[PDB]
């Protein structure tokens, strides 16, 4: 049904989405990038430390309510 | 450049308030017992988990006039063994460099936090020094264990 | 006085016009002292190297010199030199601008016989094998020299 | 289809986002001290690199507080 979770970036930008259990966290994903400015690409959330699949879903993260997630610039070495 | 010696006045006492835990981003100082914003001396946790866990990594960070316009150049102190840390000890990484991933939005809590995620997430596809290229491709195990020492040899 | 003017624009033949006394007018010419001069010596020397009979055994003699004279004096570091010859046969970025050479044969083939004298240190066998098998475009139009060094290289 | 709607935002001082601004900084930025918590207006920088990372003493990793 309905679970608000905390998206924090990393720069002190956060964000609360309100989403639908049944919906794939793409959906979730992509909102953030375009209300940001930003490459689907770009960036990159985890949760439980581990990364987040793009058709990922609270029906397999089991995230409750007030959860967290966290979004970091996406880089390479060099 | 710009407005150099006030963002970074301003990272400085922003990190002070807050940061990340387990790093360390102390400013030097000028003769003028001034503090010097143009060099400051940062210091990387491991990882929990990686194999890098339990050390604590130094690293200079040298600021230019142009700041936040082009990137700070980084460089561990002492030299690290890492498939994309150069032998003088720079830290060659996408985000850090101007013509590429470099955007002046990012800050010093990032990039830390960006070179700190880098230490596990080697590019052995493009490496910047032969030293543990090699060994990363040659054996697998003794590239950890290589690492498992370093990170030891550096823990607080 | 020809030594210098043949460093400054190499030829397989302005080689053999020193005489014998070229195996040791260029390995003495040169300044032995840091790597990154012994690297420009042996590429040079080596960008003409040919095939031939005389003139590969005069390119041969001159890096055999060349080298066993940096080699042996404590004062020199072998992985400073494996390092910046790598970046110079653009195999490994550096961290300037350097002019990538051409066609790696002629070093491809000067290596070729190093790794089997004497004087070369078993040591950075692996790091060399390491950046020959490297995928690379320039080692790669060179499928010969290349091949017969990695077999080389197999072996030692 | 899928209904995700964004209900919240971090938003700064019309001052603070200004600064920013300036700065080229990520707008979010001076909300650290916009928190509740440990904030005000005064505060001498000076403790020496070396000295910080041995006040760090303990482990580096929080996990475990």
């Amino acid at each position: 049904e309905y679970i608000k979770l905390k998206v924090i970036g990393q720069d002190s930008s956060e964000i609360h989405f309100k989403v639908k259990m049944t919906t794939h966290l793409k959906k979730l994903k992509e909102s953030y990038c375009q209300r940001q400015g930003v490459p689907m690409n770009s960036l990159r959330f985890l949760f439980e430390g581990q990364r987040i699949a793009d058709n990922h879903t609270p029906k397999e993260l089991g995230m409750e309510e007030e959860d967290v997630i966290e979004v970091y610039q996406e880089q390479t070495g060099g | 450049s710009g407005i150099a010696l006030s963002r970074l006045a301003q990272e400085r006492k922003a990190w002070r308030k807050d940061h990340p835990f387990g790093f360390v981003a102390v400013p030097t100082k000028n003769p003028d017992g001034t503090m010097n914003l143009m060099n400051w001396e940062c210091a990387i946790p491991g990882k929990k988990g990686t194999p890098w866990e339990g050390g604590l990594f130094k690293l200079r960070m040298l600021f230019k006039d142009d700041y936040p316009s082009s990137p700070p150049k980084c460089k561990f102190e002492p030299p690290l063994f890492h498939p994309n840390v150069y032998p003088s000890g720079t830290v060659c990484l996408s985000i850090l460099e101007e013509d590429k991933d470099w955007r002046p939005a990012i800050t010093i809590k990032q990039i830390l936090l960006g070179i700190q995620e880098l230490l596990n997430e080697p590019n052995i596809q493009d490496p910047a020094q032969a030293e543990a290229y090699t060994i990363y491709c040659q054996n697998r195990v003794e590239y950890e264990k290589r690492v498992r020492a370093q990170a030891k040899k550096f823990a607080p | 006085a020809d030594v210098s003017t043949f460093l400054a624009f190499p030829s397989p033949e302005k080689l053999l016009r020193l005489g014998p006394k070229s195996s040791v007018l260029i390995a003495q010419q040169t300044d032995t002292s840091d790597p990154e001069k012994v690297v420009s010596a042996f590429l040079k020397v080596s960008s003409v190297f040919k095939d031939e009979a005389t003139v590969r055994m005069a390119v041969q003699d001159a890096v055999d010199a060349l080298m066993q004279k940096a080699f042996n004096s404590s004062s020199f570091n072998s992985n400073t030199f494996l390092t910046r010859l790598l970046v110079h046969m653009g195999l490994l970025k550096s961290e300037d601008k350097v002019k990538a050479i051409a066609n790696l044969y002629g070093p491809l083939m000067a290596l070729n016989h190093m790794v089997q004298q004497d004087y070369f240190p078993k040591a950075l066998a692996p790091l060399l094998l390491a950046f020959v098998t490297k995928p690379n475009s320039a080692l790669e139009s060179c499928s010969f020299a290349r091949h017969s060094l990695l077999q080389t290289l197999y072996k030692v | 289809s899928l209904d995700v709607l964004i209900v919240y935002e971090l938003t700064p001082t019309a001052e603070q986002k200004a600064l920013a601004t300036k700065l080229k900084l990520p707008p979010t930025f001076f909300c650290y001290k916009n928190r509740p918590d440990y904030v005000s207006e005064e505060e001498e920088d000076d403790e020496d690199f070396e000295t910080a990372v041995k006040k760090l003493n303990g482990k580096l990793y929080l996990d475990g507080s």
